[PDB]
């Protein structure tokens, strides 16, 4: 069977601004089969309280979703998502880079 | 345009020793999500996901809450039927999802309606332009277009689609206008990162938009950078609203010969920036 | 509002 592999991106809602509480997000699209798994990660550790969006997809059936959790960013805290899908031979982490 | 859409997703999922098919449907207007329902739930029902649509009364969300519980289970029949014109055995895991609902004008008529169908990710049938006739993938398909055929199916589905999809759409719009018929337009800035001593990244950013739909060129002496453009998908920030970016590599000292062109339907008219340095 | 009466494939 044909599957797709997740597209990836980690971001913020708002612009980051130490210190001052934003969300963090993992945005994952382009995939299929639908079965997923996501963790938001700080400083290496799985965020608690992260919620999902509903399951969805687009014109080309591929599916997303939004992973999100309220963060506030700091200097030294190190953010990323990690992923695990049945097209990927071991999980992916992908850095919170605020300028991306 | 002026238009505007209502749509339905629906996926059913097998998964063979772990129960029956999960059954999921969202329901959109445009950009914004209004209704979910989720067979897995402690107590499946429709539920609200947008504020507009929390006014419609008990019996909206308990009739809608009896048609996919219907839906669920014809779902798996239908995943059933598939797995055996495909020849495929029992133990797999297999996707059936559906798309339908209605696009309509400024004036709330009809513009054209979908009905489709996809297995495992791959289009299986779709309902036609002329909401009469149906398009088979494969031969697996056209046994489901005999069906249809002989059934008349695409008679009820037309009724649908030029119907109650248009006329309920046509009441979100009304409930929702605030927000449904609001366009804001995107925040826009340029970036510059240098990567060497010869060259840095400019990247043209949109923030804060709806609807989702927008286009991000760079220009070099006024001619489109189609190749050399990186783009980002458009990405939701959770509050509504959309961001995208589009970056571009330039020789140092070349930065004042690029242009972002930024196109929105929130815009009067398309924005051109460029690195401000300051 | 979501089509009733589908029919299976």
């Amino acid at each position: 069977m044909i599957q797709r592999t997740p597209k990836i991106q980690v971001y913020s809602r708002h612009p980051a601004e130490n210190g001052k509480s934003n969300f963090l997000n993992c945005y994952v699209s382009g995939f299929h089969p639908s079965d997923i798994e996501v963790d938001l990660l700080k400083n290496g550790e799985r965020i608690e309280k992260v919620e999902h969006s509903d399951l969805s997809f687009s014109k080309d059936w591929s599916f997303y979703l939004l992973y999100y959790t309220e963060f506030t960013p700091t200097e030294k805290d190190e953010y990323a998502c990690r992923v695990n899908h049945v097209t990927l031979s071991q999980p992916k982490i992908v850095k919170w880079d605020r300028d991306m | 345009m002026g238009s505007h859409s209502m749509r339905y997703f629906y996926t059913s999922v097998s998964r063979p020793g772990r129960g029956e098919p999960r059954f999921i449907s969202v329901g959109y207007v445009d950009d914004t999500q209004f209704v979910r329902f989720d067979s897995d739930a402690a107590s499946p029902r429709e539920e609200p996901r947008a504020p507009w649509i929390e006014q419609e009364g008990p019996e909206y969300w308990d009739r809608n809450t009896q048609i996919y519980k219907a839906q669920a289970q014809t779902d798996r029949e239908s995943l059933r039927n598939l797995r055996g014109y495909y020849n495929q055995s029992e133990a797999g895991s297999h996707t059936l999802q559906s798309m339908y609902g209605c696009d309509v004008g400024p004036d709330g008529r009809l513009l054209r309606g979908h009905n489709q169908y996809a297995y495992d990710g791959k289009d299986y049938i779709a309902l036609n332009e002329d909401l009469r006739s149906w398009t088979a993938a494969d031969t697996a398909a056209q046994i489901t277009q005999r069906k249809w055929e002989a059934a008349r199916v695409a008679e009820q589905d037309r009724a649908y689609l030029e119907g109650t999809c248009v006329e309920w759409l046509r009441r979100y719009l009304e409930n929702g206008k605030d927000t449904l018929e609001r366009a804001d337009p995107p925040k826009t800035h340029v970036t510059h990162h240098p990567i060497s001593d010869h060259e840095a990244t400019l990247r043209c950013w949109a923030l804060g938009f709806y609807p989702a739909e927008i286009t991000l060129t760079w220009q070099r002496d006024g001619e489109d950078q189609t190749q050399d453009t990186e783009l980002v998908e458009t990405r939701p920030a959770g509050d509504r609203t959309f961001q995208k970016w589009a970056a571009v590599v330039v020789p140092s000292g070349e930065e004042q010969r690029y242009t972002c062109h930024v196109q929105h339907e929130g815009l009067p008219k398309p924005l051109t920036l460029r690195w401000e340095p300051s | 509002t979501p089509q009733d009466l589908n029919t299976m494939l």
